[PDB]
RNA sequence: AGCGCCGUGGCGCAGUGGAAGCGCGCAGGGCUCAUAACCCUGAUGUCCUCGGAUCGAAACCGAGCGGCGCUACCA
């Protein structure tokens, strides 16, 4: 007669539990599937890309069960702006008795080191393969900073095709092609209708995805057939995740940096303000390990204009308060994983949409903004994202001095305007200001039929940098 | 290679043909009953049970779409007015479409819930996440 | 001379009531279609 | 209290859907179509058709596409009618 | 989540502090050759729920429920 909380309890306990992180361990020697790094954090981002109203937070709450929210009143049901996130632990099973196809099971974050086998006729105890972190994106026309932003953030990719609707969707073209721009060559293929399909038309949907991805520099992406709201067809997919893709090389020679991709204030409405919280910003770390108690800068920082209309850059230093990824409290944070830097900088300045896009970087290294910034870009023969009803995909036109594109690099949202066109090279001025540290790969589009289009990629090799006033 | 794929694609549908081996035509025939300057609906709880859904939230939605008021006695309504049935068919066509039928995927299976204080409507046959409250 | 399509009824008009019965017809000669009246009691199903 | 006429070949039962201007009506027959129909004599100005009443139409041979109504039942043979069960009792009418 | 509100006789409003209110509804008769407009007359309510002050609360207020407009998804 005993209650499910105590039951839960009781298993965790048993699991494993959740460890806490030893304050100082040997760093050199930590791999990002140590059990220090591993049952507590999130080491490989993994994103879901596809077309509008489909159901990608769908397939990741199945996988994982993290909600990703879909706020603000109108924004519940028609489209977000902000990234989707979900912790996810990669459990298989260590009894070779039971069949691989089902070992697999992906838990929250909140699960044990070693939860018991679900599987009916299975004793044996779930093992941690690795921690996997989710980053949803918004896969909308209107919408296309963010989808560029969390690409750069992304590691691996999974794409979203319906099977009764029309087979060349051109906005999941539009992700996969931006999915190759920003060197990510592992993408795992799902169907997310299946069952409304009958047994040939499944197959004919098979083909025109085949048929689809021949040109693409993706070639050998798997396929998988997965069920969004059936909650079916999960363990294969934790099977494909590990076998299809390998970590990222990544150690901890690297410099300390960030990059914050979304801006949260602890402010809860009710409370007393003499007991408070720090500002948040959501940051992906793809380079250096922070740790409690660490000086920070937000390197574009203040923006501000002079009476003579100069833009002056005033660096955002902070202290970092805490560091929360995943559940818990963690002293350490593996880089290659959103996590929230909850420093004390200013609750108003992390509101809604202060700190979207921008790097950021720790005491011991001086990363330089530009107000000119010379690209090497290159482009593509046609348009994605274009329903042209029977005739030519659109073809991009050549840049043309003094002109406003929206210039992606990494995550910085900017919209440049062109000094000149050369044969490989152009030169962009900014108006909202945007940093460089070693290459930063940036994604270009334009303004033709209302919205931004995506049109080809680019790498910044030289510019002019201001020196920030401290 | 596709060989990979092609296998999971079968084990679903062996999954599906065993769960769910039947896979609405079930609107009740619309009885309106027409006293002079009245209007009676005496099937209203038939429909109701027929396409799972209460009764009082049909009948707001009846006097959200017509711009009048009635008296329920008894699982029967009955409005003052005169109207014909092709309205009443109408609506509640346009009722099923937006209401008793799930947008997403075909199924009756999805009831009327509650998730802070708007009205969610759910889904049982899949579980997905629908909101239709205007 | 023409070639019969289909075998309307026209209606009467105010003072009168009746279905005074009729044809339409096309014309060989051009294909034109015409309504042809067709006069007698128990003509119409001569028409055939 | 006159009594009720019951259907021949070829008159048959019918429902106004709503009622046509000029002098015709259109008239769900109990057949399964939304057939037209025409205001006869001996009917057109001293026995008022209302909207949603069960009326006798008679069919014509050679326009299977509109009729013309016949007789008016005063949703008193109506009701008896359905009683006995000379139309598809789904669709019931009644005040 | 907090705030600015609300809680109806069938619907809409209203005072909140002396305690069932009016129009729109609907039934009935009245004018009319007759219908509509217009006259007049009815049968129906926890003015949301628990309390506390009060000679008295539906009303002043609190400790709670439901429906809302924002603030805003507020690690
Ligand atoms: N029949 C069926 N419906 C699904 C499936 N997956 C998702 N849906 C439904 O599609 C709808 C869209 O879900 P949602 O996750 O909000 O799409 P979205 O990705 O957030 C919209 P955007 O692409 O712009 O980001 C939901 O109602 C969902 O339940 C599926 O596999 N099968
Ligand atoms: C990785 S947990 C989600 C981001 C941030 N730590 C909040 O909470
Ligand atoms: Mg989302
Ligand atoms: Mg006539």
């Amino acid at each position: 007669g005993e209650t499910e909380e105590e039951k839960r309890k009781r298993e965790f306990e048993e699991g494993g539990g959740l460890p806490e992180q030893p304050l100082n361990p040997d760093f050199s020697k930590l791999n990002p599937l140590s059990a220090e790094i591993i049952n507590r954090q999130a080491t490989i981002n993994i994103g879901t890309i596809g077309h509008v109203a489909h159901g990608k937070s769908t397939v990741v709450r199945a996988i994982s069960g993290v909600q990703t929210v879909r706020f603000k009143d109108e924004l519940e049901r028609n489209i977000t702006i902000k990234l989707g996130y979900a912790n996810a632990k990669i459990y298989k099973c260590q009894e070779p008795t039971c069949p691989e196809p089902d070992c697999y099971r992906s838990f929250k974050s909140d699960k044990e080191i070693s939860p018991k086998c679900q599987r009916p006729g299975c004793p044996g105890r779930y093992k941690l393969v690795r921690h996997v972190s989710f980053v949803d994106c918004p896969g909308h026309d209107i919408l296309m900073s963010t989808m560029l932003s969390g690409a750069a953030v992304m590691d691996a990719a999974l794409l979203l095709i319906a099977g009764n609707e029309s087979c060349p969707q051109p906005q999941t073209s539009e992700h996969l092609a931006a999915i190759e721009i920003m060197k990510l060559k592992h993408v795992i293929i799902l169907q997310n209708k299946v069952d409304l399909m009958r047994e040939e038309s499944a197959l004919e949907h098979q083909k025109s995805i085949l048929k689809f991805i021949r040109g693409t520099i993706a070639d050998g992406a798997p396929i998988v057939p997965i069920s969004a709201q059936l909650k079916y067809n999960i363990d294969a997919v934790n099977e494909f995740i590990v076998k299809t893709i390998p970590v990222p090389p990544r150690d901890f020679m690297i410099s300390p940096r960030l990059i914050v991709i979304r801006s949260f204030d602890v402010n809860k409405p009710g409370a007393e303000i003499e007991d408070l919280k720090g500002g948040v910003a959501g940051g992906s770390i793809l380079n250096g390990v922070f740790k409690l108690g660490d000086e920070i800068e937000i390197r574009p920082g203040i923006v501000t204009k002079d009476d003579k209309g100069k833009i002056q850059c005033k660096p955002i230093f902070s202290n970092i308060v805490s560091l929360f990824a995943e559940q818990n409290d963690l002293k350490f944070a593996v880089p290659g994983g959103l996590i929230g830097v909850g420093t004390k900088v200013d609750p108003t300045l992390c509101r809604a949409d202060r700190l979207v896009g921008q790097v950021v970087g720790a005491k011991g290294h001086l990363p330089n903004i530009y107000t000119d910034i010379e690209i090497n870009y290159f482009l593509l023969r046609r348009l994605l994202g274009v329903k042209t009803d029977g005739q030519k995909q659109a073809k991009v036109r050549k840049l043309e001095p003094n002109e406003v594109l929206m210039v992606n690099i990494g995550s910085t949202a900017t919209g440049a305007r062109v000094v000149a066109v050369k044969a490989d090279m152009a030169r962009l001025q900014l108006t909202s200001p945007a940093c460089t540290e070693i290459n930063e790969k940036i994604a270009l589009s334009r303004r033709i039929e209302k919205h931004w289009r995506l049109i080809g990629w680019a790498t910044i090799k030289k510019g002019t940098t201001l020196e920030p006033i401290a | 290679v596709g060989l990979p794929y092609s296998e999971l694609l079968s084990r679903f549908f062996n999954i599906l043909r065993t769960n769910n081996p039947e896979l609405k035509f079930r609107i009740p025939p619309p009885v309106c009953l027409r006293d002079g300057k009245k209007t009676i609906f005496s099937n209203i709880q038939d429909i109701a049970e027929k396409l799972h859904r209460s009764p009082e939230h049909l009948i707001q939605y009846l006097f959200a779409e017509l711009g009048t008021s009635g008296s329920v006695d008894g699982k029967r309504l009955v409005i003052k007015g005169k109207f014909q049935s092709k309205q009443m068919e109408n609506v509640l066509r346009r009722y099923i479409l937006e209401y008793v039928t799930c947008k997403t995927c075909k199924s009756i299976n999805t009831e009327l819930k509650r998730e802070n204080r708007l009205f969610f409507m759910v889904c049982k046959s899949c579980g997905s996440t629908r909101s239709v409250s205007s | 001379k023409g070639i019969v399509l289909e075998k309307i009824g026209i209606e009467s008009k105010q003072p009168n009531s009746a279905i005074r019965k009729c044809v339409r017809v096309q014309l060989i000669k051009n294909g034109k279609k015409v309504t042809a009246f067709v006069p007698n009691d128990g003509c119409l199903n001569f028409v055939d | 209290k006159r009594e009720l006429i019951y259907k021949e070949e070829g008159q048959e039962y019918a429902q106004i859907t709503k009622m046509l201007g000029n002098g015709r009506v259109e008239a769900s027959c109990f057949d399964g179509n939304k057939r037209m129909a025409h205001i006869r004599g001996k009917l057109r100005k001293k026995v008022w058709m209302g909207q949603g009443d069960i009326i006798l139409v008679s069919l014509r041979d050679f326009q299977d596409d509109q009729c013309d109504v016949v007789h008016k039942y005063n949703l008193d043979e109506a009701r008896t009618l359905k009683n006995q069960g000379e139309l598809p009792e789904n669709a019931k009418i009644n005040e």
